């Protein structure tokens, strides 16, 4: 017959191998598929979905409905931020649990832009200004409203538009970051003006926060760390 | 930019062990009903595949099963045994499962069977999509789980003097995957 | 702009069908009449202490008119829906709701009358009643925004619309045994209001089957 | 009908679809699907069941599927001393649309 | 006949700590199942660098990760001890190199 | 509606046809002919009854 | 419809 020469790698089973294989049911007429709504062709389609950030992971707030709400109140006008969110989507406990983070935990490398979307859930009457800042990687996060204003920022008007979609850029020395450890930036929200309200309307509102990958986002080198 | 490794095929089609089926040699000393091993194909045991599939509601996939058999003598005794053969029988859905070592199911024409000779390349088959429904339902909000089949395993040699235990690792690789209707992924908590 | 929608012997006043999510981008479709009308459920009162509400589908409409009659006197059927949530409040109330449509919304703290509230729907809790931030199954509610959803944020809008196609592993299935969709309305932000305003605002659901079709009549 | 050429009467051949509890009275059966078979005119009656199932395929074991059922519409009339005890036979067959799959031989000793 | 699991662990992935650790059942980690007394096992690791080139010398502040190779016997309840050595014959393929340098003496090696 | 510009709510304006016993619960009324009037949006609601009679003319 | 497996 055809003289062959069995090479190294013969009779080994590599779990990453991709060969043909004999069908155990070769005469069996498979149930044909139907057009179900919602076919996912890629996992990033699930990371491109605005999911809600848990900001308060304290002992009480966590694992409830309150861990997501950031409460704006009326107290002494301290320059410190309402929230400061580090942009370690995998190595930040807050973004780690989002859908994005759940998909990033399955991978080693990632690259792309994130879009954060804060959402005022207060009154139609209430008015005011927040300042949504973005410190780039390497920078030590802004501690006062002035430091934040001078850098990149968006003066969000609570009175006019009820959301604010700031998009982070892709800044990294490598073509890809890691999902574990080291910076990546900081979103941070300050009061520009203490929130005004009309009559006996409550002076304690809430802002929600969403995150999602952008169309430029990509991951690689699958790494499942799931076990018991 | 490239989103190939985050495609459903790349994310899912990865050889993952799903069970370790242990069978003893038909030794005539005191052997129990451990002479054969049976395991209903189910992803609800391995957390990796399950947690990846429960990202999504429905599904369809061929199922490439590889079988890595590894035996060893049990007793320190001067053990000797000719090369064992293993019958690895796939039982389709809705079919009867073996109860005894010498049940009739091991002679049924329906049930496809592999005859793996020990010390050779790992055995393999490719189960197709065996669903009555047009998609495997991972979550079903109704009243009366999905049947993929059963894998039964035995040693074919019968009157053996020395006991020989053997473990059959089953490396399931879903192939040609499609998934619909994503969902939030479960925590690792209840697994 | 005030649109006045009509389906047979039924009329609904929608402020505008501006925000109208189509679940998974697919419009309802037959397989390639009278039952398909507006069935408005009994309103539920959203208070400060609410955790959420949930209905199933088609279970919610098992008693409503022809979509109940047919749903019993047939054996197999499919149907898309148009869940319209109206949460009319003043300008001095505040809060947010997340309307989530959930395919195969298998709940967990499980015995047919238990997981089939029907017209009134069930409620969530914060510790039967499944958990609010979990949706019964262990599931962080933030990630719940994967589902076909819409946010009713009272400061900007006070009604959502959800067009739901028929989503099942089968082309057609028994509606008595097996629900397809599950609507869950959960407060993302809590209700709050000025001093002596109406302390519990009403949430109304208007369900409208679309492409309702059944076989075989007994 | 394997009775007399003379005998006359009416049977009602009903078909309850799957899920339905079988008809217990002639009225319940008449209201549903049925065929008023005339014993006097035509000696056979070929009712065809349809393919109604949620899946694309049923199982061969366990759960419904319907009920054929034959009632008297009229007690059978006969002329003179002709016997008042006739017989009806019943046949079944798949149609051209029928199909099976996933062989399962359960034959053993 | 013994079987050997030769698991390649990509960069940035966890390494086995125990014999029955979970890493030997992870879908990520590709694994060879070499049956003793057969042709030598083989794989072809691609370029697994975050950087666009392996840096042999790096004048900066915080070496390059190629991966890990773990090895075990799969058979478990064995009566007699059996030692085994796995020689790893690495052959770089499709090489490119930049920026030549003076070669080191054999002294500090 | 002669209430406030601020007030909001929903009424259900039902029409039971002749022969029917009038609806006693909101559900019974909804299932029949009806109009969900939104107090918040439109301040009036003009439902027109039809001409249903066995004779060509009723009595006074 | 398909009658291959009953061939």
């Amino acid at each position: 017959g055809l003289p062959v020469m069995n090479t190294p790698g013969s009779n080994q089973y590599l779990t990453a191998d991709n060969f043909q294989s004999p069908c155990a049911l070769p005469e069996f007429d498979v149930t044909p598929p139907i057009d179900i709504p919602g076919e996912v062709k890629n996992m990033m389609e699930l990371a491109e979905i605005d999911t809600m950030i848990p900001f308060d992971l304290s002992a009480t707030k966590k694992n409830t409905m309150e861990m997501y709400r950031v409460r704006l109140s009326d107290k002494p006008h301290t320059d410190d931020p309402i929230l400061c969110l580090s942009l370690s989507p995998a190595s930040d406990p807050r973004l780690s649990h989002t859908m994005l983070g759940e998909i990033l935990n399955y991978y080693t490398h990632w690259a792309g832009s994130l879009k954060f979307t804060f959402l005022f859930c207060g009154s139609m009457m209430a008015t005011g200004k927040l300042l949504v800042s973005y410190a780039p990687p390497g920078a030590d996060p802004p501690k006062k409203r002035k430091e934040a204003m001078l850098g990149t920022h968006v003066i969000w008007d609570i009175g006019l538009q009820s959301s604010c979609t700031m998009v982070v850029p892709w800044i990294s020395n490598t073509t890809y970051r890691q999902t574990i450890d080291t910076e990546g930036g900081y979103i941070s929200v300050f009061y520009q003006t203490r929130i005004v309200v009309p009559l006996s309307t409550p002076r304690e509102m809430d802002i929600l926060g969403f995150v999602s990958a952008c169309n430029d986002f990509s991951v690689r080198l699958l790494r499942d760390t799931t076990h018991i | 930019r490239s989103r190939s490794e985050s495609s459903i095929e790349s994310f899912f089609a990865r050889g993952a062990c799903v069970t370790i089926m242990t069978v003893d040699n038909p030794a005539s000393t005191t052997n129990k009903d451990k002479l054969f091993a049976v395991w209903k194909i189910t992803y609800k045991d391995t957390v990796q595949l399950r947690r990846k599939l429960e990202f999504f509601t429905y599904s369809r996939f061929d199922m490439e099963l590889t079988f890595v058999v590894t035996a060893n003598f049990t007793e320190t005794n001067n053990g000797h045994a000719l090369n064992q053969v293993y019958q690895i029988m796939y039982v389709p859905p809705g079919a009867p499962v073996p109860e005894k070592w010498d049940d009739y199911t091991w002679q049924t024409s329906s049930n496809p069977s592999i005859f793996y000779t020990y010390g050779t390349a790992p055995a393999r088959i490719s189960v197709p999509y065996v669903g009555i429904s047009n998609a495997y339902s991972h979550f079903y909000d109704g009243f009366s789980l999905n049947d993929f089949g059963i894998l039964a395993v035995r040693v074919v040699n019968d009157h053996n003097p020395t006991k020989v235990t053997s473990k059959i690792r089953v490396y399931l690789k879903p192939k040609h995957i499609r998934v619909w209707c994503p969902r939030p992924p479960r925590a690792v908590a209840y697994y | 702009r005030v649109l006045q929608l009509t389906l047979g012997n039924s009329t609904i006043t929608t402020q505008e069908a501006a925000n109208s999510v189509v679940a998974y981008g697919r419009w309802p479709e037959y397989l390639r009449v009278a039952a398909c009308r507006f069935y408005t459920l009994d309103t539920v009162s959203w208070t400060k202490e609410s955790r959420g509400w949930w209905w199933k589908l088609p279970d919610a409409l098992r008693d409503m008119g022809l979509f109940g009659q047919n749903m019993y006197y047939h054996y197999l059927g499919r149907s898309g829906y148009t869940v319209h949530v109206q949460c009319n409040a003043s300008k001095f109330h505040q809060g947010a709701l997340g309307v989530f449509a959930v395919p195969e919304m298998c709940l967990a703290g499980t015995s047919y009358q238990n997981a089939n509230p029907g017209e009134k729907g069930g409620t969530f809790t914060g510790t039967f009643c499944p958990v609010d931030y979990l949706l019964g199954n262990g599931t962080l509610l933030g990630n719940a925004f994967v589902f076909p959803h819409q946010i009713i944020n009272l400061r900007t809008n006070n009604c959502a619309t959800l067009v739901l196609p028929y989503v099942n592993s089968l082309s057609i299935d028994s509606m008595v045994k097996h629900n397809n969709w599950g609507i869950a309305i959960l407060p993302l932000a809590p209700l709050n209001f000025a001093s002596e305003s109406s302390p519990e605002i009403p949430i109304t659901l208007t369900i409208a089957p679309m492409c309702c079709e059944f076989n075989g009549l007994r």
